[PDB]
């Protein structure tokens, strides 16, 4: 009966407005910026002992310096994960230089919005947190369906991530060092999930100004637990 | 008997009856105009006559008509929406110039009737569009036939006549007009022009001042469409009323 | 050409045609696939006399090394898997290697995820189980659904009473139900020994280790039974 | 079950009232008066100030669609811009494909026609403004022509639209502007604006003057400062 | 130029290739296939400009290996000659030919050992022996000489002997090793190199 | 225009697609036809709908359609769809001859129409084509054959089916009579009779067809009036 | 732009309500006759002479297509139009590539065709007509009739529009085989006069006959003399 | 109802509720002001984690303000600095500002009347300079646009148009200082009554006579608010 | 239904 | 109905 593009009174528009109500269906992801690299974590949230939990991917690297954490409907995210990885190399065969995270941010939340009336029908529900290593230092980037985007010192989203959020806000500083940011970010994610958190569970990355995107292996998870 | 069902009446699908309501309701459109339009062909000539309605006199009356050349040859009238009726009086001019264009002959009047009823039937079977509220009436001299007189209308329905109207007092000019053929000899009009004022001032009760109508003529020997002027007209209305 | 948006959000974040396809899912019959040390095997349910046996199957080709089987709607999954066979051959021509089945997989998953953004079309209507073994010969099963979603299982089921199936595998698939290969193709009969009430009403397919799809006979079934 | 949602759909009598409603735009706004005088045309705009934030000549009612041709536009404002650059692009290539200016009455059908295009089709929306389009040159005269939503174009002595027309007309029909210079009209285009405004209602406004005649040599412009001015005193000394 | 080669006996087919790959003045490649397999009963032997034959015989190849997927069973060697016939014909005329020059050898369950010969113009004959490149103007005649429809697998050896042989004599070209392969109801067979 | 829209590709909120299912509907209430198949053969018995006594019957046949030379088919539903869909199957048939230059495999013919049927109810927002058919055909790959189709885009092989009027009724007592693979065409006919005299008797009424091998070469007949005629008279005696 | 869904769409009990619709229109239209004869076939309509002010030579109802095929029509004068400009377009594409004129039986394959374009395509309803088809090849009559679905079928006489149905059953008692052309027309006209009343006369009716000379309308004066 | 949900929709009243509703997205972002003196054009805007950018760079000439659908905004930004280069390419001098003014109100106008297509939610305000001195103008989800002597766009934006009109008579000479803090001050009035202008909550824009479109953000604009 | 599985 |  209503179109895709119809504002409510209010001056908002719907599909955008129910697409960010679908990433409180997605599962906890949190990012924390320090002066030593950024960490991302990430609830897997296991639905069967039967199914490979490796094969749930909520964090993946865009570039070398630029990882990236999802939440929300993840079929949604594989595109704009494309999106994100196509433009960096872009910009590196054109310029022969790494894209800024800010950069990479904003080429992909210029699909955002970019839907109506066989084009894109509606918008993406998924939010997406991008971290990575410029030369303004360690970065941590916030999108949303909307295509809004901003630099963010500590960030949740998904179903738990107001009380997650509360919770950043009273352990972050900014002179924390990123073995804190990594213990802060894992103690939270133990109080908001639902399931007991362990090596398995639960996936964790960081981007150093040192070193490239790394992903934690097994043992490496169960070092910091 | 007038049913209804789904969106019959906002779009031009059937009706449980087999009637297209979109079509009906273009009818009544032609009516808003509040305006009567009079055709009589005769041996030697076919007329036009229609009222010219100027109520504010701010209004330059030279740029209100209803008479339109669509060729040196053939004139035609229109009644109802006159935005519509511009539109369709340009298409008309269009499919004339083509013809000629890719034919090397003057269009008939019977084939640029037939033409613009073509267009409008497709605007009663295709659902995005509305049909044009406006009715046409073309005159011509064909070369073999004599004086025509065609019609068409918003259903794109269209046929030739010995006289017609179309608007507001079209169903009472048409009993007029049946009467007074029923009478002459060979079932055919002798003094047109005389006989279009008539009918026109009967139907209305009007008497009218060389101001208030508009007429336009083609001759067998004048074929080329020709408008009356204002001194023209007189000459007319002063001759019906000293008989 | 239509253009009208048929996968829309809804209040709450819901995207009902998906929602809706994964009905029609549920409508299908049962399919259950398990993967073994050095085996895979897929077995469905069927629904009749004077019917031709081999032109009704749920069990499907798509490589030399990758096949599936699917729930839902029969008439979209015969697309799917033609576009799945297209696609196999476009990477032969490409890459000079087979497929890997996480590779078909997350094509077949994108395809449906496409078909739930695009302008003038519904979702696929389906399900898929994948299975098939990779170049260093690891056995693999994959999932798909409507919505594009897929993972990664040790053993699973879909369509009709796949719940039921599903909490019958998680307690019964250990080390010992996937010792043997007689072992494992007897752990799917007794999945579907769950929700069939029949036995002689179940389709079964093996694949082991660069050997080629195989399906078994009645009688071979029946010696199971 | 309305029958007014669509241009593509009539009533069961025989209208079409999304026309209906954008000419209720029109009515809404305030008021645009056109003169054809002896040798030209004159135009005059009561132009609300809805704030004193915004530059005197902002939000302009008066427009040059060609070197001799001025519109004057009532109803919203967006739509009627774009009028005006339909109108622009229509003289532009008739002097490209003909080879001289485009005549007053040509231009007023065309646009019409464009105008008309709006009002058949769920596809788009009837425009909601009507506009006059005046000319002037020694072989055709001075001109003044008036389109509405419906695309229907005609020609006048005097022209008013707006929500203060009925009024306006009374007050022009008062003039023999056959006899009038263009000189005499800017004062009573002035007055007639002063007299039609609704002080209690709405409270502050801006005159917007322009004209085309022999004057101007066939040029459309702005009325120069100095005369308008004279016009606005003449204009509130009359209301005395 | 490229070498090829085919003699069709009762129940096989015979075919061989040379396996060098030329620029210019130099041999860059000395263990080259110009063969490629279309099912377990099928080879296209493929010959012509660079790019075009690797890019027009892999089109059908996977096209070949579709049918299968798609119908569960394969092009008999007959359709899949008249595929390849069809594919060629219709980019004659494209912006998009293609200067291939085809043997298709296969057999058959029911039809028995097939031999195609295809020329860049696509016109298409089934044929007991036939040959490509400049070298088969050295060769044909001495399979005229030599073949009897009857030729049994080891004779058809020899006489593919006999005419690699007469092309290391008299033909100016360098063409020292070649590829042999054999077709008959238990699928694609491969022989020993050939070499001198 | 949303408001005018019937949304003909949705699903309902159950996975229904209810254009199809509406679709089917049509078919039920169409001619009945059968088609069931013999170890020689296989044959197509058809309901006429056109009884009328100021017919004229300008044509071999009504409602069985010859779609290349190895295949014919019967339709139920909309009358204009089918000719539609043969129209179509005979391209597609000619398509495959072109590009192989040998006829196209029976099944593949079905697949193909079927590809084209789906569409319909995935895209485009149209109404589907309201027509089941029933194929029968010969080829190298598997002999004789069977197919039905419906407007969703399934199919299935059979060995005897039946789509239109009482079909249900007529399906049940193919499932007992039928003896699986010893049927000849001679008592395939005579139960082919028998099926439409319950869920239906008149020569005029009925229209059969039958395919056969003969030299190598597929041969598809419409029997004459007089050979329909016989073969009433031979069941009433039974 | 226009509507690329379909306004005719299966209803539950699993009818086209939009063709039933279109039914209805040709079942209000004017009544028009077929028959065929041994040796050739006759088309006989009912034209609503409303006034004495049409001139009624200036449109026809009973159309020619080719040299050999007519056609006339029930239902809705202005999509008729549309039909027999395609169907005299359609036997000129066939003429161009076969040199052959087009058999009727090919002819009304086509129109019929069309017809049930418009009853799937998006945007467009059914046209509201029926068509009766004559035409004479290989030493032989057709009479076809096409309806508003795209089904067509042949017959030996019909009726449509109006009283339609009153129509077929006096065709049915007043028809045989071997009945001649020149007595087919009689019986045309008697059938058009069980619906009528309104003093028939030739400018109220329209004939076309159908032989091996081919198409042509009967002329005022030779309906003058059937009467 | 059923006149509120397309744009192609007039009601009886004869408005367009979508083009309404628009102009309300518009108010819900937060407050920026634009004011000239005779020589300079200042933005000066409120940001609502980093505070979100509001003031976005055109041309050396021309800088804008964003108020309501972000992605709206850097559309439109987008299309104005293709404008921009557009000009400069091929008539090698920046584009008059009040075109460009023209050019958007052009393009936002063509999605009101067309059918399945909406209004942009943004508002804009543009600050330039060119051969005719300074410029501000405020573009609205209408297509609508006004040339003003200073405007306020966002929530509690009324209260800035209040300060403005009572000082706006000193604005045109003022030297660049106080005409910023004239911006700052008007800014102020929509906060709340305890809380105050920050260096993390405030963005300043300049472009004059002698100085290409610059933003101050963060430790750059604390000049500015140390006069206060 | 007939047209799932 | 005729059409089926
Ligand atoms: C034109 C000629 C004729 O007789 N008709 C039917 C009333 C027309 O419309
Ligand atoms: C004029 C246009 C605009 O955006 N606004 C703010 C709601 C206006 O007042
Ligand atoms: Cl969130
Ligand atoms: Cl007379
Ligand atoms: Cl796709
Ligand atoms: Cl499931
Ligand atoms: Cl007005
Ligand atoms: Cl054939
Ligand atoms: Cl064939
Ligand atoms: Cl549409
Ligand atoms: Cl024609
Ligand atoms: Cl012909
Ligand atoms: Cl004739
Ligand atoms: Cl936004
Ligand atoms: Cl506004
Ligand atoms: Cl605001
Ligand atoms: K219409
Ligand atoms: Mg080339």
């Amino acid at each position: 009966d209503r179109g895709v593009n119809t504002f409510s009174p209010e001056g908002r528009l719907f599909q955008v407005e129910y697409a960010i109500e679908a990433i409180k269906l997605g599962s906890t992801a949190i990012g924390i910026q320090t002066s030593e690299g950024v960490c991302l974590a990430v609830e897997k949230r296991i639905t069967s002992p039967l199914m490979e939990p490796s094969s749930i991917e909520k964090i993946v690297e865009i570039d070398a310096h630029i990882g990236c954490a999802m939440s929300g409907l993840i079929a949604d995210a594989k595109t704009l994960i494309d999106k994100a990885r196509v433009e960096t190399q872009n910009h590196w065969f054109t310029y022969n230089e790494t894209m800024t995270v800010e950069s990479v941010t904003q080429a992909v939340s210029n699909l955002a919005l970019q839907f109506g009336e066989g084009a894109m029908s509606r918008p993406f529900g998924v939010a997406l947190l991008f971290g990575g290593v410029d030369e303004k230092g360690p970065q941590l980037f916030h999108m949303d369906p909307s295509g809004t985007f901003v630099q963010c010192d500590a960030r949740a989203i998904g179903s738990a991530s107001e009380g997650a959020q509360s919770s950043l806000q009273e352990v972050y500083h900014k002179s924390m060092t990123l073995k804190e940011a990594i213990k802060s970010s894992l103690i939270i994610l133990k109080q908001v999930m639902e399931e007991k958190l362990n090596a398995t569970n639960i996936e964790l990355a960081t981007v150093q100004p040192g070193q490239n995107f790394h992903m934690f292996t097994k043992e490496e998870l169960e070092e910091v637990i | 008997r007038g049913s209804s069902a789904g969106f019959d009446r906002h779009i031009t699908i059937f009706s449980p009856e087999g009637r297209l309501y979109q079509v009906e309701y273009a009818f009544k459109a032609i009516n808003q105009g509040g305006l009567t339009s009079v055709a009589v062909r005769g041996k030697d000539c076919a007329v036009i006559v229609t009222q010219k309605k100027v109520p504010d006199k701010l209004l330059d009356s030279s740029t209100v008509t209803h008479l339109f050349k669509i060729t040196e040859n053939i004139g035609c009238v229109m009644t109802g929406m006159t935005a519509d009726s511009r539109s369709q009086v340009q298409r008309a001019r269009y499919e004339a110039a083509n013809w000629k264009y890719k034919y090397g002959y003057e269009i008939p009047v019977d084939m640029l009737c037939k033409r613009i009823a073509d267009i409008s039937q497709v605007y009663t079977q295709n659902a995005e569009m509305r049909p044009l509220g406006c009715c046409m009436i073309l005159i011509g001299i064909d070369e073999e036939q004599g004086p025509q007189v065609y019609k068409c209308d918003p259903a794109g329905y269209y046929c030739g006549f010995k006289a017609t109207a179309a608007g507001v007092k079209q169903t009472e000019s048409t009993s007029f007009l049946e009467k007074k053929v029923k009478k002459k000899f060979d079932w055919t009009f002798e003094q047109t022009v005389e006989t279009a004022i008539t009918c026109l001032s009967t139907v209305l009760s009007i008497d009218f001042k060389p101001s208030e109508i508009e007429v336009g003529v083609v001759t067998v020997e004048n074929p080329k469409f020709r408008i009356l002027t204002e001194a023209e007209i007189d000459a007319h209305l002063v001759a019906l009323a000293e008989r | 050409s239509y253009d009208r948006a048929i996968t829309v959000f809804s209040p709450d974040g819901h995207l009902f045609q998906v929602e809706y396809a994964q009905e029609a899912v549920k409508k299908g019959s049962t399919a259950v696939g398990v993967r073994g040390r050095d085996i895979v095997v897929l077995g469905v349910e069927k629904k009749a006399k004077l019917q031709d046996e081999r032109t009704v199957r749920k069990i499907c080709a798509l490589d030399d090394n990758v096949c599936m089987a699917f729930a839902g709607l029969t008439a979209d999954a015969r697309i799917v898997i033609n576009r799945a066979r297209v696609e196999c051959q476009s990477h032969r021509l490409t890459v000079e290697d087979p497929v890997t089945v996480e590779y078909i997989t997350r094509y077949i998953a994108s395809l449906k995820q496409r078909y739930t953004q695009s302008n003038g079309r519904r979702p696929f209507g389906i399900s898929a189980l994948i299975v098939g073994f990779d170049f260093d010969g690891t056995p693999r099963l994959y999932q798909t659904d409507p919505s594009g979603t897929y993972h990664a299982w040790k053993a699973n089921a879909i369509g009709r009473g796949a719940k039921s199936v599903r909490e019958f595998l998680e307690k019964n698939y250990t080390d010992e139900a996937i010792e043997t290969d007689d072992l494992t193709i007897k752990l799917v009969i007794k999945a579907l020994l769950e929700v069939v009430q029949g036995g002689k009403n179940i389709e079964l397919a093996v694949m082991r280790r660069d050997q080629s799809l195989k399906i078994l006979n009645p009688e071979e079934i029946e010696k199971y039974v | 079950t309305g029958y007014d949602l669509s241009a593509s759909t009539f009533s069961p009598d025989g209208r079409v009232f999304q026309v209906e409603y954008a000419m209720k735009a029109v009515e809404n706004s305030s008021t645009a008066i056109g003169i054809r005088c002896k040798d030209g045309v004159v135009f005059g705009v009561e132009k609300l100030v809805l704030s004193k934030l915004y530059e005197e000549g902002s939000n302009k009612r008066l427009f040059n669609v060609d070197r001799h041709v001025g519109m004057a536009v009532a109803g919203l404002l967006a739509d009627a811009r774009s009028l005006a650059d339909i109108a622009r692009e229509e003289a532009s290539n008739f002097r490209s494909n003909f080879g001289y200016n485009i005549p007053l009455k040509h231009l007023a059908d065309r646009v019409a026609m464009y105008v008309h295009a709006y009002t058949l089709y769920s596809a788009v929306r009837p425009f909601g403004c009507s506009f006059m389009l005046g000319s002037y040159s020694v072989n055709d005269g001075a001109q003044l022509y008036m389109i509405d939503p419906s695309g229907v174009s005609y020609g006048y002595w005097g022209c008013a639209i707006g929500k203060a027309r009925q009024a306006a007309k009374t007050e022009i029909e008062k003039l023999q502007m056959k006899e009038m210079t263009c000189r005499d009209i800017v004062k009573e285009v002035a007055k007639i604006i002063y007299i039609v405004h609704d002080e209690v209602k709405d409270k502050a406004f801006e005159l917007e003057l322009s004209w085309v005649g022999e004057l101007t040599n066939g040029r459309h412009e702005i009325v120069p400062k100095d005369i308008r001015e004279e016009a606005e005193k003449y204009a509130k000394e009359s209301l005395k | 130029m490229e070498y090829l080669i085919g003699i069709q006996g009762p129940d096989y087919v015979l075919v061989a290739s040379d396996r060098v790959a030329a620029s210019n003045i130099v041999q860059m490649k000395d263990d080259h296939d110009k063969m490629f397999k279309m099912s377990e009963k099928i080879l296209l032997l493929c010959v012509g400009e660079a790019g075009d034959t690797v890019q027009f015989a892999e089109y059908i190849q996977k096209n070949v290996q579709l049918y299968k997927m798609r119908n569960g069973y394969e092009l008999s060697p007959t359709a899949a000659a008249n595929f390849t016939r069809r594919n060629l014909a219709d980019c004659l005329r494209s912006r998009t030919p293609y200067h291939v020059n085809l043997l298709l050898a296969g057999y058959d369950e029911h039809e028995g050992p097939a031999l195609y010969y295809m020329d860049y113009l696509a016109a298409l004959a089934k044929a007991p022996f036939a040959a490509h490149g400049y070298g088969a103007f050295l060769t044909l005649s001495i399979l005229d000489r030599y073949y009897t429809p009857t030729i049994s697998r080891e004779r058809a050896v020899e006489l593919l002997r006999k005419c690699l042989e007469e092309l290391q004599k008299r033909f100016i070209l360098n063409l020292p090793t070649f590829s042999v392969r054999i077709i008959d109801k238990n699928g694609i067979h491969d022989l020993d190199n050939i070499s001198f | 225009s949303r408001r005018y829209d019937s949304r003909t590709t949705i699903f309902s909120p159950e996975g229904r697609l209810y254009q199809v299912e509406y679709a089917m509907e049509a078919i039920g209430h169409a001619g009945t036809c059968l088609g069931i198949l013999a170890n020689d053969g296989v044959l197509l018995a058809a309901e006429r709908r056109n009884i009328h006594k100021l017919l004229d019957e300008v044509f071999f046949s009504e409602k069985i359609y010859k779609l290349n030379e190895d295949m014919a088919c019967s339709v139920a539903g909309i009358t204009s769809d089918a000719n539609v869909l043969t129209n179509e199957l005979r391209l597609i048939a000619q398509r495959y001859l072109l590009q192989y230059q040998e006829p196209i495999p029976c099944e593949q013919l079905v697949t193909a129409l079927c590809d084209i049927k789906q569409a319909y109810t995935q895209f485009g927002g149209k109404r589907p084509f309201g027509v089941s058919l029933l194929y029968i055909g010969w080829d190298k790959h598997y002999g004789f054959q069977l197919y039905q189709s419906d407007p969703s885009g399934n199919y299935g092989g059979w060995k005897a089916t039946c789509i239109g009027n009482n079909s249900a009724a007529a399906v049940s007592m193919l499932k007992q009579d039928y003896k699986e693979g010893e049927m000849t065409l001679k008592s395939a006919l005579a139960l082919a009779i028998k099926v439409l005299n319950k869920t239906m008797l008149s020569a005029e009424k009925v229209e059969i067809a039958t395919l056969t091998r003969e030299n190598g070469k597929t041969v598809i007949r419409v029997l004459k009036q007089k050979e329909v005629e016989q073969l009433i008279k031979k069941h009433e005696e039974e | 732009r226009g509507y690329s869904f379909s306004l005719t769409t299966f209803s539950p009990s699993g009818k086209l309500v939009q063709i039933e619709y279109a039914l209805a229109a040709v079942a209000g239209g004017a009544p028009s006759v077929g028959i065929k004869a041994a040796n050739g076939v006759v088309l006989a309509t009912e034209k609503k002479q409303k006034s004495i002010l049409y001139d009624e030579r200036s449109v026809h109802k009973v159309e020619p297509i080719t040299k050999h095929i007519g056609l006339v029509y029930s239902g809705m004068g202005p999509d008729y139009r549309v039909l027999v400009h395609r169907a005299r377009k359609l036997a000129q594409q066939y003429y161009l590539v076969y040199q052959e004129p087009i058999p009727t039986a090919q002819l009304v394959q086509r129109v019929a065709s069309v017809m049930q374009e418009y009853t799937q395509s998006g945007g467009v309803r059914p046209f509201g007509v029926s068509l009766l088809i004559c035409g004479w090849n290989e030493g032989r009559p057709y009479l076809f009739q096409s309806d508003p679905s795209g089904a067509y079928f042949a017959w030996k006489a019909t009726a449509m529009g109006k009283n339609y149905v009153n129509g077929k059953t006096f065709l049915e008692k007043r028809y045989n085989e071997d009945l001649e052309l020149e007595d087919a027309i009689h019986t045309a006209i008697l059938t058009l006069k069980e619906s009528f009343e309104g003093q028939m006369t030739e400018d109220n009716i329209e004939v076309g006959i159908c032989n091996e000379a081919g198409f042509r309308r009967l002329t005022p004066t030779e309906v003058k003399d059937y009467l | 109802n059923q006149y509120d949900n397309d744009v192609t929709v007039w009601s009886p009243q004869g408005r367009i509720h979508q083009i309404e509703y628009a102009m309300e997205a518009v108010k819900q972002g937060s407050a920026t002001v634009g004011l000239k003196s005779k020589t300079h054009a200042v933005l000066v805007a409120l940001k609502r984690a980093a505070h979100q950018k509001k003031i976005l760079h055109v041309d050396n000439h021309i800088g804008i303000s964003i108020a309501g659908l972000t992605a709206d905004a850097r559309l439109l930004c987008n299309f104005m600095r293709q404008e921009c280069l557009d000009s400069r390419f091929v008539f090698d001098r920046p584009l008059p500002v009040s075109r460009l003014v023209s050019l958007i109100g052009s393009k936002t106008q063509i999605p009101t009347q067309r059918y399945g297509r909406r209004p942009y939610g943004v508002g804009l305000l543009i600050a330039g300079y060119d051969d005719m001195g300074p410029h501000i103008f405020q573009t609205c989800p209408s297509a609508n646009y006004f040339d003003c002597r200073a405007m306020s766009i966002g929530a509690r934006s009324q209260s800035a148009r209040t300060y403005l009109e009572r000082h706006m008579s000193e604005f045109m000479e003022c030297n660049l200082n106080e005409l910023v803090k004239h911006g700052l001050r008007a800014l102020r009035e929509t906060l709340p009554a305890e809380q105050d202008l920050t260096t993390k909550n405030v963005s300043i824009g300049i472009v004059g006579k002698d100085l290409e479109f610059t933003i101050y953000d963060d430790d750059d604009v604390s000049p500015f608010l140390e006069g206060l | 239904r007939s047209y799932y599985s």
